[PDB]
RNA sequence: CCUUCUCAAACAUUCUGUUUGGUAGUGAGUGAUACUCUUUGGAGUUAACUUGAAAUUGCUGGCCUUUAGGCGAACAAUGUUCUUAAA
């Protein structure tokens, strides 16, 4: 189960943005406007990781 | 000119006079205003007979707002800097675009703020006064400058902080943003904003004592005094502070032979 | 106080998911070509006036 | 002619908008075919600051994609001098069915070569160019009428005119 | 009628702030006329074109005579027109809205033009929108036959125009738009020649449709009219070949 | 009981006394108006003060207008008892400002400025912290 | 009332025709991609729902309720002034549901709860309820228990 | 049931600088240190705070004009009179 391209550009966005940390993340305003679940935020990156980027 | 000897012989008398010492959890406001400096100005016929709600800016040689700062993470107030710009500027203009050239020199605009926020959002006595409260450095574009006095509330122009600040982020045709970048360096750092009220008294505002050198309030305070000198006829000049009597150190009695 | 205890929802607070599953419907329609721009449509509009 | 009416009150005007938009598209699509049977755009462009000198005929530009004898082509090579006194409108569509140029000063204070025939209904006229011939405009109104050239002693202001009785 | 509670106070502050504006114009233009200028605004003047957000080019204002052609707005919403306005708009017959007039431009003559600014538009005719209103419109004040002569009659008779204008030599209409347009000789004898003109509302309104044309024309002007109040205010200039297609 | 006159607060900004006037005389001629101006500034208080020809009608004008919103912030009118009077009301204008002329002669205040300073120097003495000057 | 309308008239609901018209400019903006960027306040209106203007109670959060006086089923609607009283939800009786309706984009809606207002009207809020209770609670609260009609015809 | 002056010039080229001008207020109340005259009449200035645009009578500045207007404009000045926002 592979991921969709607008939320993985969406990951992509936020792991520049903050890098690897969650706790600065979870409490950004832009691009995470759904404020996603401490955790869920690190199962997509995970995922996106292994997917593409290490 | 003035001499400076006098003038740090006064500062160092108010430095003695500040050291002079169920009591409050949260200190006193009037605690705070008897630390303060304030430059009085005796000048004949300081009207324009007319009132001046603009703000001269003195070419100041030090930058007090950066110990206000300082001091203001530890105060209560917090220094907060409002700019407030046109509907089309605020369209151009972005807030990374502002931040990123102001910690370059380490520094912060709060807020941005079109006049039409002013007329809708804020156009409520409470709200307003709420508002304009929580800011010390306030900042508007000179066309709008001369709009504001009945968006601001004349509440807003009682104070110094409270009343706008003139700046341009034109200088050809079109604004830009170099323009404004170093021009709120210029009010913020190298200038100091003047009230021009009516009567023979001036009012100029400096600061609180633990802010500043003791010798850099000396030079910024004859800096100043010269521009005034150079600026208009003066009858005489009391710093003190808001708590303390006047201190004489500086008067020309020729200028009220001069007045007529 | 209310009457109930009950925990408020997640969406109340974020932008609302209907909305941006009915939003990339007109998405997948719109990438079939099902349903034409709108801007795509004053430019057929005009040239079809004349 | 375009002179300010008096409206009246009398009429209805819900009758005539209807044959008007009638008669608006009927003449349309007949201005269709015969633009486009022409061989020439059936949209016909005018330049703008042309139509700013005067709103007529032409205001238009009339692209690409003999003349009948006599009348289609009488006066041929043929340069008018239309003063700021006559009436321009008529007087232009004669000029324009005749082939030949116009020139208005009237047109001129918007903002004379080859000019050698002024059509104007004036007494006394001015500056008298002998180069120039005076003409009232029923020389205009009468030679095409007979489609054939006559002399213009009586069209010379200010003789006085034969009354006209056109071909009907 | 019992009126209302609320209208009476919107006038009041709408006559305070055009009050206010033609008190900060008046102070200003006699300071410039005065040649006094020590503390204002600006010394030259400024004129703006709207044309087709919509593009708003200004220029400075030249002193030179120009044909200019007024067309009376409907005032703002709710007020009361000043007296000194009112002086004006008497002078100029502006009153009975959708009235236009030609007039000339010279500096004696734009001081007011930042008075009356409010309630009027301007522009830049064209001798065809000029002929086209002349041709189709207009009545003059006459001295007929046997008349109680409050009498006005329509442009048709050029001998009626020479007789009254034969020491001017001026006959046939189509030369008073000649001389409208060319302002060489005499305007001001065609201008109280031609005294009213009369503008049909652009919109008929009351009825289901028109009402749509209504609204979208008050949004259309409020994109286009501009109330500055500074006293300084650009001469706002609009297309009058844009404007009588509509208005004629 | 309750008399004619009647005290009108919260009044709108530039809502004054001829507006009063026009306003209130529909419900009934009125028999004398005011409004509680600043002194400084002819500015309004916001509350006035009306007088009608009658205590009914008083009465009447009184009960459509008692929590009457009006072009922002609401009204409150309240008639007032039959012992009551109006007092001490008047129109002020914007007082600008005067020039008057100093009445002594340049040298007397010269030498006035000369005692003035010397006496705030003995002040600094009498407060008092050591300044020379 | 006229400036009850007036408030919200400010707060129109979105129609189906703006929504879907909203809905086609995103959608086609995220068409091209042209992903601008991620940012929309909130949407303010009223609400309308019956048993969402119940709902909105007994949170509480109904700034204010407006109640139509006409509904055939009246016991639809009968505890809700008693209840809004116990709640101390200022709410007021508006004469006619299709006046609300109007305001809503339905025929009829026979109740109005609003909750979310800009900074902008929050004065004009406040201001409104100071002013319907001193209209609605200090006039009719006394001649509310008394039994109404009776008189004949 | 209205919406508030949202820029001017000069010099200079530094990819934008430098100088100058352009702003009448929401009412009420608290209150520091003072300054200046005025000829006692006070007047005009000076920190700071409060307040849902809150609300109860602070008795009649001066000068000038016309029969209300300017003192922030002196041969300066002003009114409440715009109708397809009707009926």
């Amino acid at each position: 189960r592979s991921q969709s391209e607008r939320e993985e550009e969406w990951l992509e966005k936020l792991y520049k943005k903050h890098g690897d940390d969650y706790k600065k993340m979870f409490f950004d305003k832009k691009l995470n406007i759904y404020q996603q679940s401490e955790g869920d935020l690190k199962r997509r990156l995970l995922r996106w990781k292994k997917r593409n980027g290490i | 000119a003035i001499p400076r000897e006098r003038v740090i012989k006064a500062v160092n008398e108010l430095i003695k006079f500040t050291s002079k010492p169920k009591n409050l959890l949260e200190d006193d406001e009037e605690e705070l205003k008897k630390d303060l400096q304030l430059i009085v100005v005796n000048n004949k016929s300081f009207t324009g007979t007319s009132k001046s709600f603009k703000l001269k800016l003195l070419n100041v040689k030090h930058s007090f707002y950066k110990p206000w700062k300082e001091a203001s993470a530890t105060a209560v107030k917090d220094f907060k800097v409002l700019l407030i710009l046109k509907d089309s500027d605020i369209k151009k203009v972005s807030e990374d675009d502002l931040f990123d050239q102001l910690d370059s020199e380490g520094i912060k605009v709060d807020e941005i703020i079109c006049g039409k926020d002013l007329k809708t959002v804020y156009k409520a006595y409470e709200a307003r006064n709420a508002f304009i409260s929580q800011f010390s450095l306030i900042l508007a574009d000179d066309s709008i400058v001369t709009s504001l006095p009945k968006l601001m509330g004349g509440k807003a122009y009682n104070k110094v902080e409270t009343t706008p600040i003139s700046i341009r982020t034109h200088a050809n045709k079109e604004f830009s943003l170099t323009t404004l970048t170093n021009n709120i360096k210029k009010v913020y750092m190298n200038q100091l904003p003047v009230k021009l009220p009516r009567g023979t008294t001036l009012n100029v505002h400096l600061g609180n004592l633990e802010w500043l050198r003791p010798e850099e309030f000396v030079d910024n305070v004859e800096l100043i005094s010269e521009q005034l000198i150079k600026a208009y006829q003066i009858r005489s000049i009391f710093i003190k502070t808001n708590r303390s009597p006047v201190l004489p150190l500086y008067y020309n009695q020729d200028v009220l032979d001069e007045l007529e | 106080m209310p009457l109930t205890a009950v925990p408020e929802p997640k969406r109340r607070f974020v932008p609302s998911k209907n909305e941006a599953k009915r939003v990339m419907k007109i998405v997948r329609a719109i990438r079939e070509g099902r349903i034409i721009p709108p801007k795509k449509l004053k430019e057929m509009k005009x040239x079809x006036x004349x | 002619f375009k002179f300010p009416e008096n409206i009246p009150s009398d009429v209805d005007f819900r009758i005539m908008l209807t044959f008007l938009e009638f008669y608006s598209t009927l003449l349309h699509f007949v201005l269709y075919k015969l633009y486009t049977d022409s061989g020439l755009i059936y949209p016909p462009k005018l330049d703008l600051k042309k139509d700013k000198i005067i709103s007529g005929l032409s205001s238009y530009i009339l692209e690409s994609r003999k003349y009948d004898s006599p009348v289609a082509s009488l006066f041929s090579a043929f340069v008018f001098y239309v003063s700021r006194e006559v009436p321009i409108d008529i007087l232009e569509f004669l000029i324009l069915s005749c082939g030949g140029n116009v020139i208005s000063e009237a047109a001129m204070d918007q903002i004379m070569s080859k000019v050698t025939h002024q059509i104007v209904d004036r007494p006394v006229l001015k500056n008298k160019v002998a180069g120039r011939t005076y003409i009232q405009p029923q020389w205009i109104f009468d030679c095409i009428n007979k489609g054939e050239l006559v002399p213009a002693n009586k069209y010379l202001p200010g003789e006085a005119l034969p009354p006209h009785l056109s071909p009907w | 009628k019992f009126v209302r509670a609320e209208s009476i106070v919107a006038k009041t502050l709408a006559t305070s702030r055009e009050k206010e504006r033609i008190k900060r114009v008046s102070i200003l233009e006699d300071k410039k006329a005065k040649n006094e200028t020590q503390h204002i605004a600006s010394g030259k003047d400024f004129i703006l074109k709207i044309t087709e957000g919509l593009i708003r080019e200004k220029t400075t204002y030249d002193g030179k005579p120009a044909l200019l052609f007024i067309v009376r707005v409907r005032g703002p919403l709710a007020v009361n027109i000043p007296n000194k306005a009112f002086k004006i708009l008497s002078l100029l017959r502006l009153v009975e809205t959708n009235t236009g007039v030609f007039v000339k431009l010279t500096k004696n003559v734009y001081p007011l033009l930042k008075v009356i600014a409010p309630y009027v538009v301007i522009g830049k005719p064209s001798l065809s929108s000029i002929r086209s209103l002349i041709q189709k419109r207009g009545r003059i004040i006459y001295k007929g036959e046997n008349e109680a002569e409050p009498h006005e009659i329509v442009l048709n008779d050029n001998n009626i125009v020479e007789e009254q204008l034969g020491d001017h030599g001026i006959i046939c209409v189509e030369d008073i738009i000649h001389e409208i347009a060319t302002m060489g000789e005499s305007f001001s004898v065609c201008n109280f020649f031609l005294q009213p003109f009369k503008l049909n509302r652009e919109v008929s309104g009351f009825g289901s449709l028109n009402r749509l044309r209504k609204i979208k024309q008050r949004e259309a002007e409020s994109r286009t009219r501009q109330f500055s109040n500074a006293a300084t205010a650009p001469v706002i200039e609009v297309d009058i070949d844009s404007l009588l297609a509509k208005l004629n | 009981e309750y008399s004619g006159i009647i005290y009108v607060s919260r009044l709108p900004h530039g809502f004054h006394e001829k507006e009063l006037s026009k306003y209130f005389a529909q419900f009934g001629d009125l028999k004398e108006v005011r409004l509680a101006r600043n002194k400084k500034t002819g500015n309004s208080r916001h509350y006035g003060f009306l007088e009608f020809v009658n205590k009914e009608d008083a009465m009447i004008a009184q009960e459509s207008m008692n929590n009457y919103l009006l072009m922002g912030h609401l009204l409150q009118v309240r008639v007032l008892p039959k012992g009551a009077k109006i007092e001490k009301l008047y129109k002020y204008k914007k007082r600008v400002l005067v020039e008057k002329g100093i009445t002594k002669p340049v040298k007397q205040l010269k030498d006035n400025m000369k005692q003035k300073h010397e006496e705030r120097i003995k002040k600094l003495a009498k407060s008092g912290i050591e300044f020379k000057w | 009332a006229a400036e009850t309308f007036k408030l919200f008239n400010k707060y129109r609901p979105e129609t189906a025709a703006e929504k879907k018209e909203r809905l086609t400019k995103e959608a086609a903006a995220v068409a091209e991609g042209k992903s601008k960027q991620d940012a929309s306040p909130k949407p303010y209106a009223v609400k309308y729902g019956l048993n969402h203007v119940v709902a909105l109670i007994e949170n509480k959060k109904a700034k204010l309720v407006l109640i139509a006086n006409d509904v055939d089923p009246i016991e639809l609607v009968v505890f809700l002034p008693a209840l809004c009283k116990k709640m101390g939800v200022p709410y007021a009786i508006v004469k006619g549901k299709a006046r609300l309706g109007t305001l809503v984009n339905q025929k009829t809606s026979a109740v109005a709860a609003l909750t979310e207002v800009r900074a902008e009207d929050e004065a004009a809020l406040a201001k409104l309820v100071s002013t319907i209770d001193a209209n609605f609670a200090d006039k009719y609260d006394e001649v509310k228990k008394h039994w109404g009609g009776g008189i004949l015809g």
